């Protein structure tokens, strides 16, 4: 939440739904990186 | 350097030489003599320009009242018809049969969607429509993203199908009527007669995105004019996908706005600034909106949201009352994502009685709370609209007119007033046109006042076009000379009818398209703007014309006579023309109509020839096999009779003209006698010249070609070899030189063009013209313009014999008014002949203006095309310069200095002509440039708008404004 909260303000019209904006959502995103699933596409949104 | 008397004596022997060559070879005094020799083939009648205007003002009254009656009956039927509709939902059981525009008409297709059944119509080709059309039924336009077969759409095509009987009853009564259409609230439009739409959906690769609701004609009759004020939320949360969406909604919201509507655009993030340079509500014309749509785009989101400073700034903007204003519906719309504060305090006072209407828009996909925004909308009798997507922008930024129309539909019959739109290009390619609209209301169970839940919306709007070519048939200009014309005007200053007005849309800014970001096959929107040229932009502005223009916006009558300068037909000259204006109001409407005449045009010639042999004998004069002793004759494409058509290939036309008089006597019971007759009389007057005068002197030495462009269209170039080079318009009321010859009392020289294509220099030559000027019973007339194309080579020999060809001591040139170069001594200049003299030695020309020898006026042409700039054609503004003598003094001596050198130039003006002779020391002795003073249509983006609107042009708004009925529902959001 500190690093990526409110930082997904991209002007594309596409959906980046595993983000870090609430606490429930952040928790879900964190769980998805531990299961390994699509974890790097969560990282590219954080580099961008 | 020769003395001032030597240049004086040497000009006087070569202006005496050109004028004697032109007075003798053209035959000015001979054509004067034969107009006066006869006296009795014609009579001389007056143009009573009080009377003519009054007569015209009434054919446009009756035309636009006849259109209106048709509009009223259609509306009555629609209201009555839909009050007896049952709302069925079984449509696969009972098909709705209608013809759908923008569908393949190929019989073998057979798509047959459920609920609907199409029509294959038969499509005769037509005139008054320049497209194939069917008169047996009305077509239906469904917009593209709207599905047809929806119960909401299927039920329109059911009840609206009773209009085809009233559609037919309008055209039976009036054959001339143009498109008749009902634009539905549902977004479905039906027009008569039926024709295929211009863009099919998927059969080409361009796809129409045309919506009836969006249309300007639909909008003006939907609702009353309005002072809106867009708030934009620019807080940090908006940045992202949502910020992107807002910039496209506001641009979209504006499309909706009209000239009668005023609008400003503000923006808040803990302070409310205003998005551009304006600070008050401005007229929301094509230009102002272009400024606002260019400042909405550059916005950056940052900072705390404050709805209290955003609505304080909005209300203050709403209360200016010093500026010019619409003063009708006052509404404020805010684009924002989520609000935690309802700002209850700002609304209590600023709008305690709810005079203002608030519309809140929630945009993008987000989690911010929407309850407060909805509450604001509900409290203020506005509405709420979400926009998540780009495809959702187009139907929500047009939908607020369902709310604003409500206190109009509660006004009853008082609200059923015809209004006429600004001129605009027709959807179907008809040309420039205006539409008269009327709104249809949803009355169901009126007898007993049973419902009213959805009875506060309009069913839709009904329109009928008038083409501007129909109004130009009520304002006939043939009796009057080329100089005279009729101008029509809004109460907004826009010109309904003008010679200057053109089909191309009026352009704003310098067009910049990025080629690096247009993917090749997607088809962006083309245009929808109205063609709003203003009277002070169709003509050169004075102060004695802003008096005339304001005086006939506020519906007065009058006349005025003054000296003003006319811009020439081609954009190169300016001629001081003593005009008289005369205006009156069209009493049915808000248009006021005027008429310009030049003193001397107060009398016209009517042909009074009726003998059998005399109309016969003059008619074989214009036979193309008989041009070996007559001269390559031309003929202007007037609408002589209804049957023979203007063809733009003139040898085609003159055969179909002259076949017509052989195959039938000129009495012609469906054809105007005077127009054809005058032409016949004229051809026996440009014959007796070409027989008894020009064919005597078969070759004059310096004379190339000899013409008589006359009134009756008949131009006669004298050798057929010369008539191949005659590159003029054969319509005599469109020739530039014809019109400059009438203003002047002296021989006029026309400079040839520089570069270009076709032979226009040595081959044809520079031309002199001069209007014929006769007096009948002490009454001035100018019937015709004689002329000569000069030979440029011979003229040089006379000129050469202190200037020596290719001399290095000093060079001398002859320049006609306007500064164009006709003759150059050096020959490094006479190759570039007909060129603006400030492009071949810009240092001298710059000085000449300073000495007061030359004067100029830059103007703006709001209808012109240009190539884009990187940042096939768009419309743009060009600035245009013309040059003209402002000082009557004959000679001008002096010296110009560039720095470290002097050049002594001597200037003398030839008497009796526009030509000027100047002697100066060779350019090579002082190496000087300043910058190249050029005279061309020069792309530019002025005038700047932010300075026009601080002192706007006078204007008069609509008398009736419908808003704030006390019994409005104000409960649905
Ligand atoms: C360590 C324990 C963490 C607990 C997090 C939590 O309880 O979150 C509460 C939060 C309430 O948020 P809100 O509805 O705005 O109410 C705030 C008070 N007005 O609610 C949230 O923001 C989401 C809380 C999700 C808690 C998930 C617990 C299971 C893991
Ligand atoms: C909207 O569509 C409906 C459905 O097509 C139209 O209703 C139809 O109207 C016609 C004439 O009004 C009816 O024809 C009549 O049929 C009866 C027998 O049912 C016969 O006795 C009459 O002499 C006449 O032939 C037709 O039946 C009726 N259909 C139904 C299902 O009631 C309606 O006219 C359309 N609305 C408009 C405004 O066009
Ligand atoms: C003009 O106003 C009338 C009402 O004043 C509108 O008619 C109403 O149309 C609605 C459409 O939603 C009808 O409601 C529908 O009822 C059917 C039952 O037949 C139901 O299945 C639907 O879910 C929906 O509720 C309603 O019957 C009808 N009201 C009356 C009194 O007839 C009419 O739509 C307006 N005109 C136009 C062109 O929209
Ligand atoms: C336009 O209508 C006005 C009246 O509104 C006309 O003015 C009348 O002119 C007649 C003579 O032409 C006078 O007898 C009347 O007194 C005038 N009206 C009034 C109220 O004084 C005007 O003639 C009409 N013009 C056109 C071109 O139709
Ligand atoms: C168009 O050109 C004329 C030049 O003949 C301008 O008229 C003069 O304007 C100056 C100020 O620019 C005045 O001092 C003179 O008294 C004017 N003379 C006459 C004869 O009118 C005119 O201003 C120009 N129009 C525009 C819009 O620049
Ligand atoms: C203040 C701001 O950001 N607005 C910009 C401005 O800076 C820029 O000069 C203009 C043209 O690029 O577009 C807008
Ligand atoms: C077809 C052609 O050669 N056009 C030329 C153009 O390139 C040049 O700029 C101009 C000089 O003003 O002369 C002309
Ligand atoms: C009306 C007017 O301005 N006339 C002037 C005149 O006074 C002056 O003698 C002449 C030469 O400069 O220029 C012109
Ligand atoms: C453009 C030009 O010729 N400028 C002259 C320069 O050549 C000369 O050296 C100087 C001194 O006489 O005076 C100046
Ligand atoms: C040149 O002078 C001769 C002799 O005066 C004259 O005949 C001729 O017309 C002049 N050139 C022209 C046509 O300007
Ligand atoms: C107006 O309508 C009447 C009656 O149909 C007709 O005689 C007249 O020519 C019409 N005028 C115009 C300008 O269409
Ligand atoms: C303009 O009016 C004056 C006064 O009536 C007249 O002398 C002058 O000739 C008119 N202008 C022109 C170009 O004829
Ligand atoms: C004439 O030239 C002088 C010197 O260049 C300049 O000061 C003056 O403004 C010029 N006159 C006009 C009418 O511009
Ligand atoms: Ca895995
Ligand atoms: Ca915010």
């Amino acid at each position: 939440m500190q690093l990526f909260g409110g930082r997904y303000d991209f002007e594309d019209t596409e959906v980046r739904r595993s983000n870090f904006d609430n606490f429930p959502q952040a928790l879900i995103s964190v769980f998805q990186v531990l299961t390994g699933e699509d974890w790097n596409s969560v990282m590219y949104n954080g580099i961008m | 350097f020769p003395s001032a008397v030597t240049i004086k004596s040497w000009v006087d022997k070569m202006q005496e030489d050109l004028v004697t060559l032109a007075k003798t070879a053209s035959g000015v005094h001979q054509l004067v003599d034969i107009y006066e020799k006869y006296q009795d083939l014609y009579t001389v009648e007056p143009n009573n320009a009080r009377q003519l205007v009054e007569i015209a003002a009434r054919d446009i009254e009756k035309l636009l009242s006849n259109r209106s009656k048709a509009l009223v009956r259609l509306a009555l039927e629609a209201e009555k018809v839909q009050a007896a509709h049952q709302w069925r939902e079984d449509f696969a059981s009972n098909e709705v049969v209608y013809y759908n525009a923008k569908d393949d008409l190929d019989p073998e297709k057979n798509d047959s969607e459920p609920g609907s059944q199409r029509i294959k119509p038969v499509f005769i080709d037509d005139a008054n429509f320049r497209r194939q059309v069917s008169y047996q039924h009305a077509a239906v336009h469904i917009p593209t993203d709207i599905y047809e077969g929806s119960t909401i759409v299927l039920n329109e095509l059911n009840w609206t199908s009773a209009l085809d009987d009233v559609f037919k009853k309008n055209r039976e009564e009036d054959p001339s009527l143009l498109w008749q259409v009902f634009g539905s609230a549902t977004g479905l439009a039906r027009y008569y007669p039926a024709s295929p739409w211009v863009d099919n959906s998927r059969t080409p690769n361009k796809i129409d995105l045309y919506d009836v609701r969006r249309r300007p004609w639909y909008i003006q009759g939907a609702a009353s004019p309005k002072d809106m004020l867009i708030l934009v939320d620019v807080s940090g949360s908006v940045s992202g996908l949502t910020l992107k969406l807002i910039r496209t909604s506001v641009s979209e919201m504006l499309e909706t706005l009209s000239d009668d509507d005023f609008v400003n655009v503000a923006s808040f993030n803990s302070n409310a600034q205003d998005v551009s340079c304006f600070q008050h509500l401005v007229q929301a014309n094509v230009r102002n909106k272009k400024v606002l749509k260019d400042a909405v785009n550059n916005i950056t989101a940052k900072g705390i949201t404050d709805y209290k400073k955003g609505f304080s700034f909005a209300f203050e903007q709403l209360l200016n009352y010093n500026v010019s204003r619409a003063n009708c519906n006052k509404i404020i719309m805010l684009f924002t994502d989520g609000g935690e504060e309802r700002a209850q305090e700002i609304f209590a006072k600023y709008n305690k009685d709810k005079k203002v209407r608030v519309f809140t828009f929630s945009v993008g996909q987000h989690n911010y709370d929407r309850g407060p925004i909805q509450w604001m909308a509900c409290e203020n009798k506005g509405y709420y609209y979400e926009i998540p997507s780009i495809g959702a922008i187009r139907i929500n930024t047009q939908e607020y007119l369902d709310v604003l129309g409500r206190p109009m539909v509660l006004a009853g019959d008082k609200a059923k007033q015809v209004q006429w739109t600004n001129v605009y290009l027709d959807a179907l390619e008809l040309g420039l046109v205006i539409t008269g609209t009327l709104p249809v209301f949803n009355i169901t169970g009126q007898f007993e006042n049973k419902t009213n839940l959805k009875n506060q919306l309009i069913l839709g709007v009904m329109g009928v076009d008038v083409s501007l070519e129909d109004i130009k048939r009520l304002t006939p200009r043939f009796t009057l000379c080329p100089n005279g014309y009729y101008f029509a005007i809004d109460p907004n200053g826009y010109v309904l009818l003008h010679p200057n007005l053109q089909p191309k849309p009026i352009g704003v800014g310098i067009p910049t398209i990025n080629l690096r970001k247009r993917r090749p096959n997607v088809q962006n929107p083309k245009s929808q703007e109205p063609v709003t040229l203003d009277f002070l932009d169709a003509e050169l502005e004075n102060d004695i014309k802003v008096e005339i223009r304001n005086k006939m916006i506020d519906g007065e009558s009058g006349e005025k006579t003054f000296r003003t300068l006319v811009k020439s037909q081609d954009e190169r000259y300016i001629d001081k023309g003593n005009r008289t204006y005369t205006w009156t109001p069209v009493n049915g409407t808000d248009y006021s109509l005027a008429l310009v005449l030049p003193t001397y045009s107060f009398y016209y010639i009517k042909a009074k020839i009726e003998e059998t042999i005399t109309q016969a004998r003059y008619s074989e004069t214009l036979k193309p096999d008989n041009f070996e002793e007559s001269g390559y004759t031309f003929l202007a494409p007037r609408d002589y009779c209804s049957d023979l058509k203007p063809s733009d290939n003139n040898t085609e036309f003159l055969l179909n003209f002259n076949e017509f008089i052989d195959r039938k006597t000129p009495n012609n019971p469906s054809c105007n006698t005077d127009l054809i007759n005058r032409v016949l009389l004229d051809a026996g007057f440009t014959n007796e010249l070409v027989q008894n005068y020009w064919s005597k002197q078969k070759n004059i030495k310096g004379v190339k070609a000899r013409f008589v462009v006359t009134d009756g269209g008949i131009t006669r170039v004298y050798p057929k070899e010369a008539g191949e080079n005659w590159q003029e318009n054969p319509e005599t009321y469109e020739d530039s030189f014809y019109k400059r010859s009438l203003d002047n009392d002296n021989y006029v020289f026309t400079a040839p063009y520089f570069n270009k294509s076709g032979p226009g220099a040595y081959e044809s030559g520079i031309m002199v013209s001069k209007a014929v000027e006769i007096y009948i019973q002490g009454k001035l007339l100018k019937p015709a313009v004689v002329g000569i194309k000069i030979d440029v080579n011979s003229w040089i020999e006379n000129f050469t014999k202190d200037c020596k060809r290719n001399s290095d001591v000093m060079d001398c040139v002859i320049l006609d008014d306007g500064g164009f170069l006709l003759m150059a001594n050096h020959d490094d200049y006479t190759n570039q002949i007909g060129r603006f003299f400030g492009e071949i030695d810009p240092s001298l020309m710059r000085h000449l203006v300073n000495i007061s020898v030359y004067a100029f006026n830059k103007s703006y042409d709001y209808q012109s095309v240009c190539e884009p700039g990187a940042a096939s054609k768009q419309s743009c503004i060009t600035e245009q310069t013309q040059y003209f003598f402002d000082n009557d003094s004959k000679s001008f001596s002096g010296v110009l200095d560039c720095g470290n050198c002097s050049r002594i130039f001597h200037v003398e003006k030839l008497m009796n002509t526009n030509l000027i002779f100047i002697m100066v020391e060779s350019k090579g002795t002082c190496p000087c440039d300043t910058r190249l003073l050029i005279q061309a249509e020069q792309t530019s983006d002025g005038p700047d708008p932010c300075d026009m609107v601080k002192q706007p042009r006078y204007r008069k708004g609509p008398d009736v404004c419908f808003d704030n009925n006390v019994l409005e529902d104000y409960t649905d959001c």
